[PDB]
RNA sequence: AUCAACUAGCCCCGAAAAUGGAUGGCGCUGAAGCGCGCGACCCACACCCGGCCAUCUGGGCGAGUGCCAUGCCCCGAUGAG
RNA sequence: GUAAGCAGAACUGGCGAUGCGGGAUGAACCGGAAGCCGGGUUACGGUGCCCAACUGCGCGCUAACCUAGAACCCACAAAGG
RNA sequence: AAAUUGCCGGGAGGGAAGCGGAUGGGGGCCGGCGAUGCGCCCCGGCGCUCGGGGCGUGGACUGUUGUCGGCCGCGCCGGCGGCCAAAGCCCGGGGGCUCCGCGCCCCCGGCAGCCGUCGUCGGCACGGCCGGUACCCGCGCGCCGAAAGGCGUGCCCCUCGGGGCACUGCGCUGCAACGCCCUGCGGGCUCUCCAUCCGACCCGUC
């Protein structure tokens, strides 16, 4: 903790993949359902309404030097009372990507 | 009152008022002149086979980005994005091409003069006292390219002859620094700790809720 | 325009005018019953009676969510009592009438549905009526007029979205705690989130 | 039930007087939504619906098995620790990669065995016994149900946990300690600090 | 904003007597309840 | 603030008719939970009534009532008529409530609790602020007195907002009446 | 302060079947049961707007700088089998 | 006809020919009928987990030492205490 | 040729496999997979094409931002009308209760602050998806202004602030700024394998 490694600012909060906008026997893939960290009720996220997102994970293959990759996406609306929050992403997430951590920037800010 | 600006724009009166037809009833008689039949070119080298359509001057003249309310020459903005995500730095003023200019300043924070666009900035309740300062040599040619060549690939015998030369920002850049950075300084020092401040660079330690955090 | 505004305020004062005149001399004063319904289906086009689908086309109600105007009078009343679990009906107003208009206002011009964002369409759909814009029509609807037979098959049927924050039980009726039959000034709670 | 969020690498949990159903299902969304959590003092479950009726339920559970082959049909497990996993995926999809996952994030221990020990047990609101039941209704315990259906180890347990009560009590006192001197120290650099400690003041207490 | 004669005197007291007199007159056949003197079996529960 | 129910006072008469060509006038004390409800159950009554009905009938007014002194606290009894499962029934209830429509609204749900009988089912016969000194029933009467005191038995704890609401808090509450 | 009757809400008795067993499962007891509410939310190929395909209706295009004219352009509705 | 997931009739609708959302599962029960897509809002049905939505705000009733009770059809229980 | 078998290389497997929709991870394969050319100029000879320099530019794909429209959701604020509007607050007056929940309950008459329901008018802030122009908008034919934009004359209104109306013509009329990469460990693929979530009973038939 105290003389650490690791990234020294954190300019964006945690939030984690919770699955797929889905009715019982539906899923729809275009649109994810993102927890953010420290969020609880419908009003906050209306402030992150909008502030883009990033599915960060690691292939197998090194491109462009890196194993780590990057899918883009932002927070469009909510979705129930409890801070969920609806995220549209450029390309649909692996289904394997519910249950892990996502960044949720500020860049789109006010 | 957008609604009332959009009537009072929308009335044919008031576009008179505009469009100015007064003042073309000045030169041109007591009568709005005629045109006539400019492009006398005749002298085409080429025919396109498909139907001819030439370039467009877009006539069309798009408002001006606007400026956040809380955003006052001498504010102390947080960047977000780019290499400089997290510094502390002030807002000089808006450029003329939309995006907002920032200073360090570049002896503490070692961020330079540099363009930021607005969405990635945040607004902090804090106020430096700017007016002392020349900022009217800055503009968009202050910061135009005029990117290289293209037959330059970047190998790994420049990677670092590069780093060891300083064929770089040029001098004038250098200088320029110093008068921004010393007539910024004397007026940041009258504010107590304000140094200390924009020294350091913002983080989101745990249990930081950024909607709960004034700014 | 001026003159159907200035006779909107005139009629709304004056409504106040004579109640509070009944009050102060002693009786009470009876408003003066609607003349006017707004209609709009609540129910799909499945598992009807053939006699109520002939009474939603012969409304011009043939899709869920449509609105209609309609003259009051006990020859459609009586149409509407045939069919009341199919419909929510009740009072237009001065703002959901005229922004009905505005924002959803089609025009049966020719067989064609045409957009009323223009004054022009009225001139071709009528003007053998003395009805020439926007304001004329919603004025001569509103107010039922000499002419409102003309000026409500000239419109098509509004084709609304559905009810914003929800709908409640379309099964019963709106007194017992659903939302068929008459809910007579409610239309315009329902229309702001039907529109 | 939505899941709290948290970061933490793992969250252990005091299940002392809380519900199990309800400890179970808030659990069991902390592990859908990936976090590893470790249930400990297991064995101190409170249930609503009296010793009798859990006893009487229990039973009918174990009657429950298969005819042609009996060790292929359920499995009436008696552990504490099992059979709250085994009601926490009655909650979580286990027939599925996705659930068999989410049961690997599950570690359920009677009482508290090391490295838990030395580890802040975070229990959860929403399911204790005393803002979950209205004082005045039978309940029973895990442990006491699972002792009386042929779980053998409950005086080992007890050993156990009255070992370790006693070495926390120590260690207890020791931050008593600790904490006296530390409020000592407090004062030491207020009284030494005037008005360059204001600031905290409109924002201390 | 600066307290000029914002509505001022609109109405004589005279007749402003009379229009709240109405308004209570017409207050009390509102609130006024049946005498319930038809009952004659259920005088006690009713408690008339 | 919103009150689910209202207490109207509607008044109708039959039709004008060239025998008697001034009908009689007919007021009644509704509880409906808006206008258009309380004129469907105006009808109601005078169809069972007065034997007039909405065809053969003509609505006169319907006005709202209010409550004098919502800032103090009155002794209501509703005398009331109910269907329950095999019967009809007639009952007195007595309620203490800042409103006369908060003590109708608490009745119907006390009713729809004890009994099963639903908002259809119950007709109000009469409604009266009670004073005390008279009250008949005890869940009333034993609020009759200065110097009241006792303590909060049940009471929930809950983050005063949503937001800080967090599943996993480190201590045990602190609960004490 | 008390007694008796009558009445109806939930619960209990009445209440017995064969593979092990089904409020759908776990579980639930200031409920996650029952009755009545208040907000908001979640959910169809339904409803509104927008893009495109097709069908159907209605149009425009020659002293032709004129067109797979069986073509191109435009408007409106619709689409299950 | 004792009754029948029984036989024969009347008005209507559905299934057959029909997907789709809910009733856990069901041809005809509830919503609803459909070109392919994006956006929003809904119907029926729900918001503890499975399972997207509240362990939401209120008031009572119930304690089941019988598998307490928990969805229109519906998958039942009575007379009586 | 397929059925079917072998060997080599790859892939994956808790009582089926296969198939539909999502991407993701592997592969394998695509340079029409993705551009470097236009205008202006001066020679140097062959007004025109090529050789040299200067010049402003310009490309697949993809990204961010701005501004206009369209549709939509969400939050905040203010004003007005209606009701007998009541109420608390300030002032007054009138009844019944008799030791009582008791310095109690009820009722009326003045007032000039905030405060329910229903209706209505308006202001603002955030965001989502689509669109980017031959017509609605918009630009030029005057000036000032980097610019949003401001500037004329005459008649009506309040007469403060300013507001309203007016004479009206020719033309033209595909919104922009800046990036990333360009033979790459690149880009993307409708092909192949595999994982994961959702769906999903085996077809023909009476
Ligand atoms: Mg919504
Ligand atoms: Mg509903
Ligand atoms: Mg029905
Ligand atoms: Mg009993
Ligand atoms: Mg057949
Ligand atoms: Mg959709
Ligand atoms: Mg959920
Ligand atoms: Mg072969
Ligand atoms: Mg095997
Ligand atoms: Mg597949
Ligand atoms: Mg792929
Ligand atoms: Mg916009």
């Amino acid at each position: 903790v105290k003389g650490r490694t690791g990234q020294r600012v954190r300019l964006y909060v945690r939030g984690t993949i919770l699955g797929y906008k889905r009715s019982k026997s539906n899923q729809y893939e275009t649109a994810s359902l993102v927890q953010i960290e420290g969020v609880n009720t419908r009003e906050d996220v209306a402030w992150y309404g909008g502030k883009r997102m990033a599915y960060v994970y690691k292939a197998k293959t090194k491109s462009n030097g890196t194993h780590y990759r990057c899918i883009w996406g932002k927070v469009s609306r909510p979705h129930g009372n409890t801070g969920v929050v609806r995220a549209k992403f450029t390309s649909n997430l692996p289904a394997e990507a519910m249950g892990k951590k996502v960044r949720v920037f500020m860049y789109p800010s006010s | 009152s957008k609604m009332a600006l959009g009537i009072k724009r929308a009335s044919r009166s008031h576009t008179y008022h505009r469009r100015g037809l007064w003042a073309i009833k000045a030169k041109h008689g007591g009568a709005l002149p005629k045109a006539e039949k400019p492009a006398a070119v005749a002298e085409p080298k080429f025919y396109p086979a498909d139907d001819v359509k030439p370039r467009t001057v877009s006539t069309r003249k798009p408002h001006p980005t606007k400026l956040r309310s809380t955003i006052t020459p001498g504010t102390v903005l947080i960047l977000l994005a780019g290499r400089y995500m997290g510094k502390r730095v002030v807002f000089l003023k808006q450029l003329q091409s939309g995006l907002l200019l920032i200073t360090g300043p570049f002896k503490i924070n070692g961020v330079p003069i540099r363009r930021v666009n607005q969405a990635y900035v945040i607004a902090t309740s804090t106020k430096v006292d700017i007016s002392k300062v020349n900022v009217q040599k800055f503009d968009d040619k202050y910061f135009a390219r005029e990117k290289k060549t293209r037959a330059k690939k970047t190998e790994g015998e420049l990677f670092e002859s590069d780093k060891e030369a300083t064929k770089n920002l040029p001098d004038f850049k250098k200088d320029d620094q110093k008068v921004i950075d010393a007539e910024l300084i004397k007026a940041i020092d009258a504010v107590p700790d304000l140094k200390n401040y924009l020294g350091a660079r913002f983080s989101l330690r745990d249990g930081d809720k950024p909607h709960e955090m004034t700014f | 325009a001026e003159q159907y505004a200035g006779e909107y305020e005139a009629q709304d004062k004056e409504l106040v005018q004579l109640k509070r005149e009944a009050r102060m001399k002693g009786g009470f004063y009876v408003s003066p019953e609607a003349k006017l319904l707004f209609v709009v289906r609540i129910r799909g086009i499945n598992a009807m009676h053939p006699k109520t689908k002939k009474i939603l086309q012969l409304l011009r109600l043939r899709q869920i969510f449509n609105g209609v105007f309609l003259k009051v009078n006990k020859a459609t009343i009586n149409m509407l009592r045939r069919v009341e679990p199919y419909v929510a009906y009740g009072y237009p107003n001065l703002k959901s009438v005229r922004e009905l208009i505005y924002k959803r206002g089609y025009g049966k011009l020719n067989k064609q549905r045409i957009p009323l964002a223009n004054n022009k369409v009225i001139e071709e759909g009528l003007g053998k009526h003395n009805i020439i814009c926007i304001e004329d029509l919603v004025h001569e609807i509103l107010t039922v007029g000499p002419h409102f037979k003309e000026a409500n098959n000239f419109l098509w049927p509004f084709k609304l979205k559905a009810p914003l924050g929800g709908l409640k039980k379309k099964r019963n009726h709106y007194v017992e705690g659903g939302d068929a039959g008459n809910r007579e000034n409610y239309i315009n709670q329902l229309v702001r989130r039907m529109n | 039930v939505s899941g709290s969020g948290v970061c933490a690498k793992r969250v252990v949990v005091d299940a002392r007087h809380h519900m199990l159903g309800r400890l179970a299902s808030i659990v069991a969304k902390e592990l859908l939504n990936g976090q590893r959590v470790v249930v400990v003092r297991c064995e101190e479950i409170c249930m609503s619906g009296g010793l009798v009726r859990q006893k009487m339920k229990y039973l009918r559970f174990l009657r429950k098995r298969m005819n042609t082959k009996p060790s292929h049909g359920p499995i009436h497990f008696r552990a504490p620790a099992k059979i709250l996993w085994r009601t926490i995926r009655g909650m979580i999809p286990h027939k599925t990669a996705r659930g068999e996952a989410a049961l690997a994030r599950l570690k359920a221990y009677e009482g508290v065995p090391p490295p838990y020990d030395r580890t802040k047990r975070m229990v959860i609101p929403d399911a204790l016994k005393v803002l979950r039941l209205q004082p005045g209704h039978r309940y029973c315990l895990l442990g006491q149900l699972s002792k009386e259906v042929g779980w053998n180890y409950a005086d080992t347990i007890r050993e156990l946990e009255e070992k370790r009560k006693e070495k926390a009590k120590v260690s207890y006192d020791r931050r008593k300690q600790l904490a006296k001197l530390r409020v000592k120290a407090e004062k030491a650099a207020e009284e030494k600090l005037g008005t360059q400690l204001e600031i905290l003041a409109p924002i201390k207490y | 904003k600066e307290k000029i004669n914002s509505k001022r005197t609109k109405l004589s007291a005279e007749e402003a007597s009379k229009i709240k007199a109405a308004g209570k007159a017409w207050y009390q056949t509102m609130i006024s309840d049946s005498d319930y003197t038809e009952f004659d079996v259920f005088s006690k529960w009713l408690g008339v | 603030v919103a009150f689910r129910f209202h207490q109207y006072q509607v008044v109708g008469r039959a039709l004008p008719t060239p025998g008697d060509e001034q009908p009689k006038i007919y007021r009644m004390k509704l509880w409906a939970t808006n206008e258009v409800r309380a004129k469907s159950k105006f009808w109601y009554f005078l169809r069972k009534l007065k034997k007039v009905k909405k065809s053969n009938g003509q609505m006169l007014a319907i006005n709202e009532i209010f409550e004098k002194n919502p800032t103090t606290i009155k002794n209501y009894g509703i005398w009331l008529r109910y269907q329950s499962r095999t019967g009809y029934h007639n009952m007195y209830k007595e309620y203490r409530d800042t409103t006369l429509n908060g003590a109708v609204e608490q009745m119907y749900t006390e009713m729809a609790s004890r009994h099963r009988v639903r908002s259809p089912c119950i007709q109000i016969i009469k409604t009266a602020t009670v004073n005390f000194k008279l009250c008949k029933r005890d869940n009333t009467k034993q609020f009759h007195n200065s110097k009241i005191k006792f303590p909060l038995v049940y009471q929930k704890v809950r983050p005063p907002t949503r937001k800080l609401k967090t599943t996993y808090k480190a201590t045990r509450p602190n609960l004490f009446m």
